[PDB]
Order: structure tokens, then C-alpha cells, then sequence
């Protein structure tokens, strides 16, 4: 069983948002599939269920701009909303009951922020390990991800070879509006001439994809 | 409608301890409630159905019990890989609900962060801004100051900071602090440093760089 959602990205307030869950491992004439959201730090919300039979039931609060639809064919239900407002910002999971009680597989998620700004790839710097990074046989370094929008961004260490001791902190909202965050990992000391550390960073809604190389300074 | 109330917000627990989350309904549910847990970057798993159902491959360690409006999640001796938020829900009646969580952390003895500094890099001085970036790597309990200081001057309003979520290998909090300043500010001063207040340190500790250096 497997559901799979499209990517995240920004839509404008008052405007429509679309969303396709593509499943696998179930047929859609045999089970019904829903969609549940989740604001940023906050808890999850029930939108609505397209039944196997095709019926649907919405939340009631929204059902005014909500539609769920489905292909059986292409095993791919789909969810609108429109009139969208700043408190849809959220991040939207498909997910089916199966044979169970309650939700027992869940979409990735698709994170969408409502928001009238501009969609804006990071710029990616070294935070380069040096005498002050280190303690010991123990030295930090990292990368600053700076002014990106909307969320997310993913990091990786060397194409995601290297998680171990890796530290990425949640985003910050800058005062410009753009997002800031950093990634860090910790290493021997003594490996930092002789190790390459590259951070791998992924904005899909712009899909810019930077690789910054990360070494001591002098 | 029908309200699902989680409580605590938020608790610590030493490892091993039994842990017990409640989660009421302000209607009859019978047994339509389930349990959820939700990791950092990830979507949530099923724990328990139908209130009192292990869901396939959940350890034995967690139990779901109650029924109408009274339920209980117990985990039996609390893991290192539990750190989570866990999240209840109702199926019982359109529209289904959802509690608001509650976050599960984890009692460890005091642990003093790591303090490093960074400065800005050369590509980022180029364009107009400097960044420079303050690292607490490790320390337990959470709660920690970070001042920074440009020149011996106490700053205010220019830094912000994020810290991660508990660290399932070790039990501890990282936090990172920025301090932004533009391009001419920052070739202004000399020195930039951090200070740490935390109870794992006798005294606060200060990390520092200096422009010229
Ligand atoms: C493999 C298989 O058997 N597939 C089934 C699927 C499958 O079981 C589901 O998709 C889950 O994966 O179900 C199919 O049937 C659906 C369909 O028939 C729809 C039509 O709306 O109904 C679905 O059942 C749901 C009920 O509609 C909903 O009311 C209940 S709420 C939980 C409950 N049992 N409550 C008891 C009291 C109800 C509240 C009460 N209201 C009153 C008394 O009026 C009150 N006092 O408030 O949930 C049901 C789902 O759990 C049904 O599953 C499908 O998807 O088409 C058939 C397919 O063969
Ligand atoms: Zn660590
Ligand atoms: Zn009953
Ligand atoms: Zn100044």
C-alpha cells in the first residue's frame, strides 16, 4: 500500500489550491480515501472522504469550498479548495482507513502555503569550521540556507551519505519575510582537511538544488 | 461538535517510567478512537484502533483502553525511540476530530552545551549582509540564554533563534542563534561574541571571534 501526493508550494489567497494523491498496492473501488491536514505546529484537522462507492462526506466548516474526486482507472484522488484564506496554510496528507479503524497509511504530505509574497530559491553560505567550532578532537561546521519562500527545504551532508551528528534547525521568518535556517554537523576535528562535506540543498517550490562545499577558511 | 481534549500538553518522563497519555471526548464515542504518533519530518503512524487494537508491527509496550468519553494511551516502559508528538482521534461521527497532541520528552541527567561560533562568510559579506551564527550543541535541560555582544555591547532585537526537537540518541537540545547585521555595521566593530547562560555551566560562558584575527 502506498499513497503518493504532488509537491509543495504557493498559492495566493482567495485563489483555488489542487492537490492529486496517486495510490498503489489498493484499488480505489474497494476503499475510500481522505484527506486531513495539518497547520504548521498545530494539530490535525479531517477535510472530507471519498468513499470506494464514490459518495463523498466533507467537514461541514468547509464544505462550502472543498471537493474531493477520484479516478478509479488511474488509482489518483484529487482535492480542490478554493476561496482560499491565510489559515489554509497547512500541510495536506491523503490517508485510508484500509482495513482498520482508523488512519493506517498516510500520503507524505503536501505542504501549501496560502500567501500573497513571491516564491524565492535560498542563497546557501558556508559556516566554516575553524579554532572556534572545535572542542577537543570534536569540530562543527555547517551551511546557512537564507531567504527562501515559502517552506520547506531539505538538507542533506553529502547527498545524504553523512547523518550521523547532523543538527538541522527549524526555519526562522526574518523580518524581510524570507525563511532562514542552518544546518550543522559535527566531526574529528583532525578530519577536516582530509574529508569533503558538501551540503545538498532542495527548495522544490523553486526547484533550485545547491550543492556548497563547506572548509576551513584561513 | 465533538471535542477531543488531550492532556498534558506537553510531559517528561525518565526512561523506563510508565508513561500515560488521557484524551477526552465531550460526546459518546464508544470505541471509535484511535492514537497516532507523529515524528519530526514525518507523517503520522497508526498505533491503536477502535480504542483498545494494537495496529500491525506497533511494540507491546503500547496499550490504548476506555470507551464513551474517557481514554488512555499507556506505554509501558518508556524508550528512547518514543520521543514523539501523539495525537487522538475520533471516527465515531462526521466530522471526524482530532486532539491537539501532546509531546513526549525525556528526563536525563544535566548536560552543558558545546558552544562554537561562526562568522560570516566572504561570498555572504559580498552581497550587503553578514550573518554570524552561534551553536549550542548538546546540553539538557532545554532551557538556555544566548547573548550576543558586539564590542562588549549588549545587543537586543537583531538575533533570532531555533532549537531542535529532542535527540532520540542522546536526550538533548541543540539551539542555534543568529545575529544579523548589514554589510557596514558589521565591518563597524571587532569583536563578536556570544554568552551562554545555562545550569549545566558554573558560570556563563562566552564564545568569541575578532574581525581582524
Ligand atoms: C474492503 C471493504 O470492505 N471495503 C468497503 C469500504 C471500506 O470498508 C472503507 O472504505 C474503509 O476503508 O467501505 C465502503 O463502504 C463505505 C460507504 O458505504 C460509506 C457511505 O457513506 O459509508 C462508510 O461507512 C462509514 C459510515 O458512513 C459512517 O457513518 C461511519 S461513522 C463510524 C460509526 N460506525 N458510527 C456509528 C454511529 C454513527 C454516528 C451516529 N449517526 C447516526 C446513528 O445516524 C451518531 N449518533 O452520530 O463510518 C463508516 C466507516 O467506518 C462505508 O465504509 C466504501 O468505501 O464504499 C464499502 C466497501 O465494500
Ligand atoms: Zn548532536
Ligand atoms: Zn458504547
Ligand atoms: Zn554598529
Amino acid at each position: 500500500v502506498q499513497l503518493k501526493q504532488s509537491g509543495p508550494g504557493l498559492v495566493a489567497p482567495s485563489q483555488s489550491l489542487s492537490i492529486t494523491c496517486t495510490v498503489s498496492g489498493f484499488s480505489l473501488t474497494s476503499f475510500g480515501v481522505h484527506w486531513v491536514r495539518q497547520p504548521p505546529g498545530k494539530g490535525l484537522e479531517w477535510l472530507g472522504v471519498i468513499w470506494a462507492v464514490g459518495s463523498t462526506n466533507y467537514n461541514s466548516a468547509l464544505m462550502s469550498r472543498l471537493s474531493i474526486s477520484k479516478d478509479n482507472s488511474k488509482s489518483q484522488v484529487f482535492l480542490k479548495m478554493n476561496s482560499l484564506q491565510i489559515d489554509d496554510t497547512a500541510m495536506y496528507y491523503c490517508a485510508t482507513y484500509g482495513n482498520y479503524g482508523g488512519f493506517a497509511y498516510w500520503g507524505q504530505g503536501t505542504l501549501v502555503t496560502v500567501s500573497s509574497a513571491s516564491t524565492k530559491g535560498p542563497s546557501v553560505f558556508p559556516l566554516a569550521p575553524s579554532s572556534k567550532s572545535t572542542s577537543g578532537g570534536t569540530a562543527a561546521l555547517g551551511c546557512l540556507v537564507k531567504d527562501y519562500f515559502p517552506e520547506p527545504v531539505t538538507v542533506s551532508w553529502n547527498s545524504g551519505a553523512l547523518t550521523s551528528g547532523v543538527h538541522t534547525f527549524p526555519a526562522v521568518l526574518q523580518s524581510s519575510g524570507l525563511y532562514s535556517l542552518s544546518s550543522v554537523v559535527t566531526v574529528p576535528s583532525s578530519s577536516l582537511g582530509t574529508q569533503t562535506y558538501i551540503c545538498n540543498v532542495n527548495h522544490k517550490p523553486s526547484n533550485t538544488k545547491v550543492d556548497k562545499k563547506v572548509e576551513p577558511k584561513s | 461538535d465533538i471535542q477531543m481534549t488531550q492532556s498534558p500538553k506537553s510531559m517528561s518522563m525518565s526512561v523506563g517510567e510508565r508513561v500515560t497519555l488521557s484524551c477526552k471526548a465531550s460526546e459518546n464515542v464508544h470505541t471509535y478512537v484511535s492514537w497516532y504518533q507523529q515524528k519530526p519530518e514525518q507523517s503520522p503512524k497508526l498505533l491503536i484502533y477502535g480504542a483498545s487494537n494494537r495496529y500491525t508491527g506497533v511494540p507491546d509496550r503500547f496499550t490504548g483502553s476506555g470507551s464513551a468519553t474517557d481514554f488512555t494511551l499507556t506505554i509501558s516502559s518508556v524508550q528512547a525511540e518514543d520521543l514523539a508528538d501523539y495525537h487522538c482521534g475520533q471516527t465515531y461521527t462526521y466530522p471526524f476530530t482530532f486532539g491537539s497532541g501532546t509531546k513526549l520528552e525525556l528526563k536525563r541527567t544535566v548536560a552543558a552545551p558545546s558552544v562554537f561560533i561562526f562568522p560570516p562568510s566572504d561570498e555572504q559579506l559580498k552581497s550587503g549582509t553578514a550573518s554570524v551564527v552561534c551553536l549550542l550543541n548538546n546540553f539538557y535541560p532545554r532551557e538556555a540564554k544566548v547573548q550576543w555582544k558586539v564590542d562588549n555591547a549588549l545587543q537586543s532585537g537583531n538575533s533570532q533563534e531555533s532549537v531542535t526537537e529532542q535527540d532520540s540518541k542522546d536526550s538533548t537540545y541543540s539551539l542555534s542563534s543568529t545575529l544579523t547585521l548589514s554589510k557596514a555595521d558589521y565591518e563597524k566593530h571587532k569583536v563578536y561574541a556570544c554568552e551562554v547562560t545555562h545550569q549545566g555551566l558554573s558560570s556563563p560562558v562566552t564564545k568569541s571571534f575578532n574581525r581582524g584575527e
